[PDB]
């Protein structure tokens, strides 16, 4: 019994709720955050379930405000909630304040609303992982939400199933470029690991979607990478794995 | 949502209600106070505790003021003596400051936080 | 650490500094104190592996220090900061205080220098008690006899 | 206790633990040249003691699949990620004093 | 207690009989066995010998 | 043995992952136990075999380790419950002491869930007879060796059932999961029941493989 | 009842079981802390540990900045660790509002302190699982330490410490005033009693430390400010030249 | 009774002078140091068992052999009983209930 | 079931003196053992056992 | 003491009697490896020859302290984790007088007979002592009152 929810406690300081919660993140798909010197630069590994399917057109990257990306894992409709409620807060303090809200700012607000979820019988943990950044004015910041409510700074995060490959592979890229690369190169770089992260979840085929939010790019905003740039990517990580 | 308002203390099928046994114990796990009153005077003393000794007990008050003719001293719980007392003396002054603009009565005070005690053994939550 | 670029910059100087000591060691022919603040802004090190290396350009350098009969006593006062200036690795400088009683023996000095070197570098040790016991016995009955 | 004075216990193999299991296990086996372990046996955690030597098994199945007599860098990376993946099927949780 | 129960019986059994108690019989010993019970009767019995 | 019949793969209808690695796991370390000396590994000491009832879980186990021979040892995992201790847990015993001198041999294990309970905090039951098969096992499934040789199959209806000291490699250590049939799988199999029967000529496979 | 201690309720042994857990959930970081009292400041020290090297350092941090004389320090888990933080922002801009001065260190125990036992007196609400150690300089009360716990009980400290090791630390404190003979240093300047700080930690701990490897907080007469890794730098060396 | 009459009781609670009486037995045999104490033993738990005095002793006197010495001293004798410490919220220094 | 332990004790404490008679003063501590005994095992419920 | 099977007179003492069990304990120890057994966990390796060889060697250092001699191990964890190993090892290193007992070749049927080894196998123990006596996965008798 005191191993069933989130208002309990258990004289191991394990409140088992919370920790079932991370293992919802672990069916997900391999989602990464790349902290480049300019900004971010999201990809997520977007299955493809039938060829019944319409191509590029679910959008697992949703834009909060103008300026923070938000990509998450986990259960797909509890994290559309999120979102939500993120876009709402962004638009309290844009209002109030009348500039576009600061990155440690919208951190302490989402974060606030999961760790929300711990303390009433009545709900639910939310069992979802974010990773969101943007450029502000005092600069690009990354950051990524445990379904705990737990979260640091990042220079780069990952989680998913194949957060495994991932990661091993985000401390290759930090002792390779230990002063940092390019937003520009980095799209590369994005299709590389994400690549290498289905050979965690090659049951199946998917769609890389890569977006990126730096400054020296897309003057500050949160855009896709679209088009004949997006391809170059596709055809660089595809001639690795080959 | 919440649906705690439903009783949380309850009859007990053997008579007597279980959640204020419970309570009884537990003032005799506490620390110990005593008071005689005196003909010409009142007197309370109790001791005062802390986890290490390195911490202060100036700071720490366990006889506390109600108003400038009444003080209280508990034995039982610090966390639950602090906010007692807070509710002690805000209802002293709403209830009788106000209306009579003076000071209550040792009686009338006694009665007012018996209702306070009396609502934590009614109700849910 | 967070960073790798410590590790990348700390080894490299190493290797050129290397390149850069006979440099430094004709410099010492013209003034060995300023050529002695060079090889110790040099063992500023936050990188584990080029502690070893960076002390073995100092060890070669007060070769000239110890055998001069004026210049030991500022070299003994030297080996105590160094264990103090921030620990620095605690298998560096037990390499270094070894090999340089080791070099004392060689050298050939007074019954008197002797003596007095040996006080000063047992006194440093006495507040330590890791590898530099090994090393501390077998000076001390070197100094045993000499008494 | 005094039947029993000391209690040890030896918990599941370090992040760089695991590392210095590699090292003894890569000797025993015939390799190409690996030293390049590091990065991936951290992150690819779940592992026992005896497991380290089922990835360097499951590596020299990787290699008679190729027709290889070497664990390659190249074996050992999938092999990583399919032990680990044999694992996850079911769980074990357990707590000490 | 125990130096009623063992130790008065063996010294001698007649202080008992004269008072007019009639004597205790077996003891249990009962407790967490770390508790030091089986110590106990090694101490005592070294001293009654 | 007795010698059961071989029902080769062409009895078998789909499953070829399935016997690609039971092949792998159990068969190529006996015959290429040279090629398993000059890697420097060890054999996999077995091979788990689960996944829903009704996927010829048992059937392909007696067929493919007939055709390949190997010591094929026949033992169904409630045989060691017995209501004895000391007699019932020494068929365990017997059961090593036999492998080791028919070496190299395999022993299948039908079912694991009448042996392999995941309880070992049992509170008042009859349940600590039960587990001195389980642990009985554990130990000689650890090399003192002369059990290089011996091997283990199991087949079992689940696998959320078992000790985690089954979990561990060293015991079973390659781990096969039996799937639910595939499309091209569904068709072949229905062909392989209908050969022994007589059918008409107006058959298409394919179509009852849709529907 | 088999329900007894999923709810605030007493025991026959007449305890609250349920708060006890949050006390056996506040040592999960498994950092410690040690608070000084000086003359005229106060100093409190705590260890940082970051578990990967792909986390921003500066970020990673358990000493919050409350009032700009109030500095709190943080033993358990992040997730409360920041509704605590909040909580108290809070009230911070609520008591300057209401009484036209800055919120005395003082008035903030009592506060979050009687918010702790209405979290034990709801039958749906569980306790942060933080200790807080709330550091100040006060004119009217002078150095203090307020240590609150989640029960709501609490006490003023001479000096004190928090963590899982903490017992050691008690020894090295319990020694060292015993010594003085008097609650509280006797020196002018923060820079000394910084020095001292790390002295006993360095003993009681038993590990030497570094400058990534701190996190310093320090409470001067009416400013609290963070001291940075290369401040933290300096007073190191210090401690071996004395 | 007329087979047992008598039950012995062992409590492990014990009281304040019992716990400072056989944490001194232990160490009338053994060596300590100065800087060792008794008396910083009783701040701590208030229900031990007798065994688990005799075994936290022993324990100390394994880690001293680590840093080779044969004085128990005072940092090996509080690591000692930080292992195998059995803690309790019910004991001093681990109460709120006062 | 508390006179007969009273009984006892007066005879216990007459062994402890070694002296034949049981005196009126054994009753004064005699009493006031059994009825201190009975408070001990009611102040939380203990039993006679562990 | 040999009996006769008619006269029935002791002709002649005999050496103690020793089970045809315990002589398996005793000849498997296979699995053999040296001091070290899995790395990085080489600080509990020197942890374990704290109680049991540092005893063996010298009793005189455990007389200076005026402590008991140690004794007494309880190995638990995770599994795979080389608990199991590592007693192959301290065996195999040290080379000292081993047994040994699986959990459940102790475990007999008849009754007196499964409490006639183990009181026999600590006799032996004080005759081929210095010994080490490695209960292997013990969960069989580990059960509680039931
Ligand atoms: N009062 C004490 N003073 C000194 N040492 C003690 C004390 N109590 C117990 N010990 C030690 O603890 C150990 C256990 O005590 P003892 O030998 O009496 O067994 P026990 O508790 O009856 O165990 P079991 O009956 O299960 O075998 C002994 O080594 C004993 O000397
Ligand atoms: N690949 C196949 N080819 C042809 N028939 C098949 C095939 N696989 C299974 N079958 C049929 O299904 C039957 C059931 O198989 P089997 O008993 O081996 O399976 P299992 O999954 O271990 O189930 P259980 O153990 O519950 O009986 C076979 O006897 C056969 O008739
Ligand atoms: N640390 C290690 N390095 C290399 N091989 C190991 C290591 N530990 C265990 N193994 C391997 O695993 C096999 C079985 O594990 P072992 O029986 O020694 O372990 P255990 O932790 O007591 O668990 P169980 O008793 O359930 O087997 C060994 O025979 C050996 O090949
Ligand atoms: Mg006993
Ligand atoms: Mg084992």
């Amino acid at each position: 019994g005191y191993d069933l929810s989130n208002s309990v406690f258990s004289p191991d300081g394990r409140n088992f709720q919370v920790e079932y919660a991370v293992k919802a993140v672990e069916n997900g798909t391999t989602s990464i955050g790349i902290k480049c010197n300019d900004g971010v630069v999201f990809a997520v590994e977007k299955l493809i379930t039938s060829k019944l399917l319409v191509p590029q057109k679910n959008v697992k990257i949703q834009v909060v405000d103008r300026h923070i990306g938000c990509v998450y894992s986990g259960l797909i409709p509890d994290g559309r909630h999120l979102v939500n409620r993120g876009r709402e807060e962004a638009a309290s303090f844009k209002k109030l304040y009348k500039t576009p809200i600061p990155i440690p700012a919208f951190a302490d607000r989402l974060g606030q609303y999961v760790q929300a979820h711990t303390l009433y019988n009545s709900v639910r943990p939310f069992g979802v992982s974010t990773i969101f950044g943007g450029v502000d004015k005092n600069g690009a910041h990354l950051y990524m939400l445990e379904p705990s409510g737990s979260y640091w700074g990042y220079k780069g995060a990952a989680t998913g199933k194949g957060r495994q490959s991932a990661k091993a592979e985000l401390e290759k890229l930090v002792d390779h470029h230990p002063e940092g690369l390019s937003a520009r190169e980095a799209v590369k770089q994005a299709a590389k690991i994400i690549y290498l992260a289905h050979e965690d979840n090659k049951e199946k085929d998917f769609e890389l979607e890569i977006s990126w939010c730096s400054l020296s790019e897309t003057n500050g905003l949160h855009k896709f990478v679209k088009g004949d740039l997006l391809q170059e990517a596709i055809d660089f990580a595809q001639k690795e794995i080959n | 949502t919440d649906r705690y308002s439903f009783s949380l203390t309850t009859f007990s099928p053997s008579g007597k209600l279980g959640q204020i046994d419970y309570a009884l114990t537990a003032v005799k796990q506490g620390v110990t106070s005593l008071g005689i009153k005196a003909t010409n005077g009142v007197v309370i003393a109790t001791e005062k505790k802390s986890s290490s000794p390195l911490a202060m007990s100036e700071t720490l008050s366990k006889v506390s003021l109600l108003t400038p003719d009444i003080g209280a001293v508990y034995s039982g719980m610090g966390p639950d003596y602090r906010v007692l007392v807070d509710k002690s003396r805000k209802v002293a002054h709403t209830s009788y400051k106000r209306i009579y603009g003076e000071y209550p009565p040792t009686k009338l005070l006694v009665s007012e936080v018996a209702k306070i005690m009396q609502e934590a053994t009614q109700s849910g939550g | 650490m967070s960073r790798d670029a410590p590790i990348k910059a700390d080894k490299d100087y190493s290797q050129i500094l290397k390149e850069e000591f006979p440099k430094i060691d004709s410099l010492a022919q013209n003034d060995c104190n300023s050529a002695l603040d060079q090889l110790l802004v040099l063992e500023k090190k936050t990188r584990q592996a080029s502690d070893l290396a960076s002390s073995k350009e100092v060890l070669a350098k007060i070769v000239d220090l110890l055998a001069s009969r004026n210049k030991w006593d500022d070299l003994n006062e030297q080996l105590t900061l160094l264990s103090k200036k921030h620990g620095q690795l605690k298998l560096s400088i037990q390499y270094m205080i070894q090999k340089v009683m080791e070099y004392l023996k060689s050298s050939k000095s007074l019954d008197l220098n002797t003596r007095i070197s040996v006080i000063e570098t047992i006194r440093v040790v006495t507040e330590n008690k890791i590898f530099v016991e090994v090393e501390r016995a077998r000076v001390t009955k070197d100094l045993v006899e000499i008494k | 206790p005094g039947r029993l004075d000391r209690k040890v216990e030896i918990p599941l193999p370090n992040e760089a633990g695991r590392l210095e299991i590699f090292k003894i296990h890569t000797a025993k086996v015939k390799k190409t040249g690996e030293f390049d372990f590091e990065a991936a046996v951290k992150m690819s955690d779940g592992f026992n003691g005896a497991d380290i030597r089922n990835c360097a098994t499951e590596a020299g199945f990787f290699a008679i699949r190729d027709d290889r007599d070497h664990i390659n860098p190249d074996d050992l990376m999938k092999a990583v990620r399919k032990v680990a993946e044999v694992k996850k099927l079911e769980g074990t949780i357990e707590y000490q004093k | 207690e125990i130096r009623e129960a063992v130790e008065l019986p063996l010294v001698q059994a007649d202080l008992y009989e004269q008072i007019g108690i009639d004597p205790p019989r077996g003891v249990l010993l009962y407790g967490p066995p770390g508790t030091g019970k089986t110590m106990l009767v090694k101490a005592v019995a070294n001293s009654t010998k | 043995v007795d010698e059961k019949p071989t029902e080769t793969y062409s009895d078998v209808g789909g499953l070829d992952k399935q016997i690609e690695e039971l092949v792998e796991a159990i068969v190529l370390p006996m015959k290429r136990a040279d090629k398993f000396k000059d890697m420097g590994i060890r054999a996999p000491k077995g091979a788990l075999m689960y996944g829903p009832p009704g996927t010829g879980k048992t059937l392909l186990a007696r067929a493919c380790a007939a055709q390949t021979n190997a010591t094929f040892l026949k033992l169904a995992a409630p045989q060691l419950v017995q209501m004895y201790i000391g007699e019932g847990a020494k068929l365990v015993r017997d059961a090593f002491a036999l492998a080791k001198e028919k070496a190299p041999t395999i022993i299948f294990i039908d079912e694991l869930d009448a042996i392999g309970t995941k309880r070992f905090d049992s509170e008042k039951s009859g349940d600590r007879e039960v587990q001195r098969t389980m642990l009985e096992l554990l130990n000689q499934l650890d090399g003192f060796s002369s059990d290089d040789r011996v091997k283990v199959l199991a087949a079992t209806n689940r696998v959320d059932v078992l000790d985690p000291a089954l979990l561990r490699s060293g015991r079973l250590d390659r781990k096969i999961e039996f799937p639910l049939p595939s499309e091209d799988s569904r068709a072949q199999i229905l062909q392989i029941h209908s050969r022994k029967m007589t059918t008409d000529d107006d058959i298409n496979w394919q179509e009852l493989a849709r529907s | 009842a088999g329900y007894d201690r999923h709810i605030t309720i007493f025991s026959p042994e007449g305890r609250l079981y349920q708060v006890e857990y949050a006390f056996k959930a506040t040592n999960q970081t498994n950092i410690n802390s040690l608070a000084v009292r000086g003359k005229d400041c106060t100093v409190v020290i705590s260890q940082k540990k970051v578990p990967d090297k792909l986390l921003d350092p500066t970020t990673v941090s358990y000493i919050f900045c409350i009032s700009r004389t109030i500095g709190m320090v943080v033993n358990g888990p992040i997730p409360d660790a920041r509704n605590a933080a909040l909580r108290a922002k809070a009230e911070a801009a609520e008591f300057r509002y209401k009484y036209g001065y800055d919120m005395p260190c003082d008035v903030l125990a009592k506060r979050m302190a009687n918010l702790s036992q209405i979290y034990t007196q709801r039958a749906y609400m569980r306790p942060l699982g933080v200790i807080l150690t709330f550091v100040s300089v006060d004119e009217e009360l002078g150095p203090s330490i307020y240590k609150t716990d989640p029960a709501g009980y609490y006490v003023g400290y001479k000096a004190t410490a928090t963590g899982p090791k903490q017992q050691e630390i008690t020894t090295n404190l319990e020694n060292h005033f015993k010594k003085s003979k008097i609650d509280h240093i006797n020196e002018e300047s923060w820079e000394k009693v910084v020095e001292f700080a790390i002295t006993h930690m360095i003993d009681a701990l038993g590990t030497e430390f570094s400058k990534n490897d701190l996190e310093v907080g320090v409470a001067t007469k009416d400013k609290f400010f963070t001291l940075s890794a290369e401040n933290i730098e300096e007073r190191l060396v210090a401690i071996a030249e004395q | 009774p007329g087979r047992l009459d008598r039950k012995i009781e062992f409590p492990s609670l014990r009281d304040r002078r019992e716990r400072r009486l056989i944490f001194g037995t232990i160490a009338s045999k053994m060596s300590l140091a100065p800087e060792a104490d008794l008396d910083s033993l009783i701040i701590r738990n208030d229900s031990l068992s007798g065994a688990v005095i005799a075994a936290i002793m022993q324990e100390a006197g394994l880690r001293a052999v680590r840093k080779n010495r044969y004085v128990i001293l005072q940092s090996d004798l509080e690591e000692a009983y930080a292992t195998q410490v059995k803690t309790d919220n019910t004991v001093d220094k681990f109460d709120f209930y006062k | 079931a508390d006179v007969k332990g009273v009984c006892t004790e007066a005879g216990m404490y007459a062994l402890r003196e070694r002296r034949i008679h049981v005196t009126q003063e054994d009753f004064e501590l005699a009493v006031g053992k059994v009825m201190n005994k009975n408070q001990e095992t009611a102040i939380s419920v203990a039993k006679l056992f562990k | 003491v040999t009996l006769d099977i008619t006269t029935l007179t002791i002709m002649r003492i005999l050496p103690r009697e020793t089970d045809p069990l315990v002589y398996n304990m005793t000849s498997f120890e296979q699995g053999e490896i040296t001091f070290d057994g899995i790395g990085g966990l080489t600080e509990q390796i020197r942890e374990l020859r704290e109680v049991i060889e540092l005893p063996l060697k010298n009793p005189e250092i455990f007389q200076r302290v005026g402590i008991k001699p140690p004794k007494g191990v309880l190995l638990y964890g995770p599994p795979g984790t080389g608990k199991t190993l590592l007693a192959k090892a301290v065996a195999a290193t040290i080379g000292a007088n081993f047994i040994f007992s699986p959990a459940s070749g102790i475990v007999d049927k008849y009754i007196g007979e499964s409490a006639r080894i183990i009181r026999e196998m600590f006799a032996y123990a004080k005759e081929h002592e210095p010994c080490i006596i490695f209960m292997d996965e013990v969960d069989a008798i580990g059960g509680r009152r039931f």
